[PDB]
RNA sequence: CUCCGCCGGCACCUUAUGAGAAAUCAAAGUCUUUGGGUUCCGGGGGGAGUAUGGUCGCAAGGCUGAAACUUAAAGGAAUUGA
């Protein structure tokens, strides 16, 4: 039995893809396959957004951003839910 | 009685058809098993086999039986049915209505020398079903049926005379086997032969030529 | 008819896709023949000046060549 | 490599079982348009043109939808006439149709052909 | 000088806008679409659309029994269209959901032995599409240039998709088979205008 | 099909798909027989229908339809 | 925990169906109604099915609902359907296309047609 | 950069009319209607890539590689249940 058509990776044309680290468990998995978010989150959630606000000593300032790419690896991914287990067939749409 | 659901059974209670040769040359559904009785008269049924097969579930194992019947007089006219049912008397009567509404035509044909009724089949012919594949081969007059058991009992029901059969894949799981011996019959009229090269002139559809008593 | 955009060599009878062109510039009013894939650069006998350029594919022209298909 | 009679028929097979009205073939040979004569001759394939320009050659034969199987023996065989008889057994569907293209000293000709001008050769291949 | 049918029926879809399929075409039917416009949607030869309505109509005008035809619509945009189609040729209509098993399953309430399947598209009447590839039932389905069609005897290259072309193809179809069977006598006019067709939204 | 005492012996000589010649068996139910009508002068119709046969090859291919037409191309 | 089951759904659409200008807004009312015009086996059913005709009523009276089949609504609804503009609103006296459905009508040779003109 | 077409790539999405034990596959199709050419390679599970012999390597090891005996199943795919 073969659980997926590409492996869990997209690696077509290659013989090897350099590896990264887990974000959580520091595992050396392939940058093919490892699940990849590009997380970009405010600074401080919108409850404590107008009192910084409130704060700023020049009027017009915008609160940065934080623009991470996490990884993490599939054991990880599954434990923390980014990604879920899905039916035989809702497992092979990619949107 | 029968109070027919199908324009054909109803067009086969009046009785406007004779032998099953139109609804064969139509192609059409046959849905009801009582038509077959009344355009076939010479039918024979038998049973070769009751396998239980068993879905198992939280209590226990729930056991159903299946059974496989070959209906069919012995004049190119033969049918397989398959029913799965809880009892074994309702699982062979099932089958038995399956296998009459199965019926399909079965043509023959002769090893050289065109004298006599026709006895073998007409040539080389392969069926498979899953693993198994059946082949039956010509046969010249007089050299019987050489085939399993089971093939044996399909083809003395399609009145196949002389025939030599050579099998593969897995004959002891019987459904497959019987089945496959059946798709090998049930496209013998598949052949483009030399002797259907005339191009064939149509005939009126049992619906258009008895529409007025729809 | 596709068979133009169709390939070189599935054609029916296959053919070529190029073809000679006589080009003509401004400086020197004479005719020179030259091929639709160069692949080298010519030059007028007299005017000296080039005619085209190799490529990939066809030849690039110079500004005010004008050419004839033959 | 290439080694055709069998690059066409298998050609017209599979445009024979998808329908297809004419299928062309892009080698030609004296061998191929002489196997095409014998199917045209015994009636299973219809007119064809042999697009001769320059080259190799190119052909494109009609079919009729009357052909069921056509195959080529590379391999080719040693036959005699006395031992086609167990070769159209072998591989023909019966002993009344079908015929198994041989080419012998008297050119390419099938194995009925065969039988009564007692002549033997090589299997080109066959057609049913 | 006066006009053909071809004149006024080409008019017709001209103004019905029945000509314009959308963004993508099916190789089996690219031999009906003639050319694309720079934005994209490629456009219908309505000759031949015409010619195929007229095979369509030759087809439903071999039937003896009319009660024996049936048209589907599932599109919302055509109930208006088939019902009054049906009324008129004297078919039998059935608008709304297919129930599956419509001619196969025999002791259904809801069973019927047709010969002949009208369908305003493949594509969403595909259930119909499935059961008359069981039942020998002949079908004439209304392709738009992304039609899927499978098991389709006669396809009819037009929009099926708008507010005005699902109406208009099915009055034509209305005026071709009634001139067929002579209901209205040699001559253009027919009592029946073709806004009836357009469905009729609350 | 003859016997050689010339008496005929196998039964349904089966109807044939006009677009592809192979065969309709008796259980391709993805099959169909068209009819087509021919219209003359007033009145436009006359119980006078042209008739084919497809297989299910044929249907299932989806080239069903340019067979119907490719084969109403042809005049009488 | 109060959802009607089929017995009551059921049996309110059907009797709903055939008893409409004889039952009302009120729910005694339809509950005496109900007295005469079914035979039931039990007090609180009665009640039950009452009760669910009744906002059956306060539904039906102000819009139109699901399968339920009346005359006096459905001939309504078909005088409505059957209706047509004094002369077809889509008129053909101008039809304004571009060059290639233009070439549409030149490759059936019409370059002159009533009513077509250029963008 | 937009559009259309050719080749040659890496792939993907839909469908059997095919194939398959199925999972699945547009190439694992054109296979009992069996034959384009060619190399390597398997013959139930163990014993075992083990012993012995050879050979290469500094060594680890690599390549080549049995038998005795034992066993009625081992195994693949999919179904239901737990
Ligand atoms: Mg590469
Ligand atoms: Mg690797
Ligand atoms: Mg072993
Ligand atoms: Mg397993
Ligand atoms: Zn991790």
């Amino acid at each position: 039995t073969f659980k997926r058509r590409n492996g869990g990776r997209n690696k077509h044309g290659r013989g090897h893809v350099k590896y990264i680290r887990c974000s959580n468990c520091a595992k050396c998995c392939p940058k093919d396959k490892a699940i990849k978010r590009f997380l970009v989150r405010n600074i401080v959630e919108q409850a404590a957004v107008r009192d910084v606000q409130e704060a700023c000593v020049h009027d017009g300032y915008v609160l940065p951003k934080l623009y991470a790419k996490v990884h993490h690896c599939v054991s990880c991914a599954i434990h923390a839910h980014i990604v879920r287990v899905r039916s035989r067939e809702n497992r092979r749409n990619r949107e | 009685k029968w109070v027919p659901v199908t324009k054909l059974g109803r067009l086969v209670k009046e009785g406007r058809f004779t032998k099953m040769e139109e609804i064969y040359l139509h192609s059409l559904p046959v849905k009801e098993h009582q038509i077959v009785e009344t355009l076939c008269p010479g039918l024979k049924d038998e049973v070769m086999k009751i396998t239980p097969v068993q879905k198992q579930t939280r209590a226990g194992q729930r056991t159903r039986f299946k059974a496989f019947v070959v209906v069919g007089d012995s004049n190119g006219h033969v049918g397989l049915g398959v029913k799965c049912a809880k009892e074994v008397a309702t699982a062979i009567r099932g089958a038995i209505i399956l296998a009459k509404l199965s019926i399909v035509p079965v043509r023959r044909g002769y090893w050289g020398n065109k004298i006599g009724l026709p006895h073998t089949v007409p040539c080389k012919v392969t069926g498979k079903c899953g693993s198994v594949t059946v082949r039956m081969v010509p046969a010249p007059r007089g050299s019987g049926i050489v085939a399993a058991r089971v093939p044996k009992k399909v083809l003395q029901f399609a009145g196949i005379d002389d025939v030599f059969t050579s099998s593969r894949g897995s004959t002891k799981t019987l459904g497959n086997f019987v089945k496959a011996t059946f798709d090998c019959l049930m496209k013998t009229y598949g052949f483009l032969t030399p002797d259907f090269w005339r191009e064939t002139t149509f005939t009126k559809a049992p619906y258009q030529e008895f529409t007025d008593i729809l | 008819e596709l068979e133009k955009l169709k390939h070189k060599k599935k054609r029916l009878v296959q053919s070529p896709n190029s073809f000679f062109m006589d080009v003509k510039c401004q400086g020197c009013f004479n005719i020179t023949t030259v091929f639709s894939h160069s692949q080298t650069v010519v030059v007028c006998p007299g005017c000296q000046t080039v005619l085209c350029q190799p490529t990939g594919g066809k030849a690039r022209l110079t500004e005010g060549c004008s050419f004839r298909r033959k | 490599g290439r080694r055709i009679l069998n690059d066409a028929l298998r050609t017209m097979v599979n445009a024979e079982r998808r329908g297809k009205a004419t299928a062309q073939l892009q080698p030609i040979s004296g061998v191929m348009i002489s196997f095409l004569n014998i199917m045209k001759h015994r009636g299973y394939i219809k007119n064809f043109e042999v697009f001769d320009p320059h080259r190799v050659g190119k052909i494109t034969v009609e079919l009729q939808g009357r052909i069921k199987d056509c195959k080529a023996l590379t391999y080719r065989q040693d036959l005699r006439a006395t031992e086609i008889e167990k070769y159209r057994t072998r591989m023909l569907p019966t002993r009344q149709w079908g015929y198994v293209v041989v080419t012998t000293p008297n050119g390419v000709l099938d194995h009925e052909e065969a039988i009564r001008q007692n002549v033997g050769g090589q299997v080109l291949g066959y057609f049913h | 000088r006066a006009l053909s049918q071809k004149e006024q029926d080409i008019q017709m879809m001209l103004a019905a806008d029945v000509h314009l399929g959308t963004k993508n075409c099916d190789f089996q039917m690219e031999r009906y679409a003639y050319k694309r416009r720079s934005d994209g949607i490629y456009i219908i030869n309505l000759g031949k659309t015409w010619e195929k309505l007229q095979l369509a109509a030759r087809v439903i005008v071999a039937i003896e029994n009319p009660q024996d035809i049936i048209v589907q619509s599932a599109r919302p945009y055509g109930q208006r269209a088939v019902l009054k189609f049906a009324q008129h040729t004297g078919a039998n209509a059935i608008a709304g959901r297919h129930t599956p098993g419509t001619f196969t399953n025999q002791m259904q309430t809801s069973f019927s032995e047709p010969r002949l399947l009208i369908l305003t598209d493949p594509r969403t009447d595909h259930q119909p599409i499935k059961e008359s590839a069981l039942g020998n039932i002949p079908t004439i389905a209304f392709c738009d240039t992304d039609s899927p069609m499978r098991y389709v005897d006669i396809g009819i290259p037009a929009n099926n998709k708008g507010r005005n072309s699902i109406g208009c193809l099915y009055w034509l179809l209305a005026r071709m088979v009634l001139q067929m069977r002579g209901t209205i006598l040699p001559g253009h006019k027919w009592d029946v205008m073709v806004d009836l067709f357009f469905y009729r939204d609350p | 099909m003859q016997n050689e005492v010339g008496d005929m012996v196998d039964l349904y000589v089966p109807r044939k798909c006009s677009a592809t010649n192979r065969i309709i068996t008796a259980k391709d139910h993805a099959s169909v027989q068209i009819n087509i009508g021919h219209v003359d002068e007033n009145g436009l119709y006359d119980g006078r229908f042209t008739t084919f046969a497809l297989s299910g090859f044929v249907r299932a291919q989806g080239d069903a339809d340019g067979s119907l037409d490719r084969l109403w191309q042809k005049r009488k | 925990g109060r959802v009607r089951t089929k017995t009551v759904k059921k049996t309110s659409r059907q009797v709903i169906e055939k008893y409409y200008s004889r039952m009302t807004l009120d729910f005694h009312t339809n509950k005496k109604v109900l007295e005469e015009v079914s035979i039931l086996q039990s007090k609180r059913l009665r009640n039950k099915v009452a009760g669910f005709t009744t906002h059956l009523m306060r539904r039906i009276q102000r819009g139109p609902v699901r399968g339920i089949s009346l005359k006096l609504q459905e001939e309504e609804r078909e005088r409505r359907m059957d209706f047509v503009p004094e002369k077809s609103a889509l008129e053909v006296d101008e039809i304004r296309v571009d060059k290639e459905t233009m070439d549409m009508l030149a490759f059936l040779g019409m370059a002159d047609l009533p009513g077509v003109e250029r963008a």
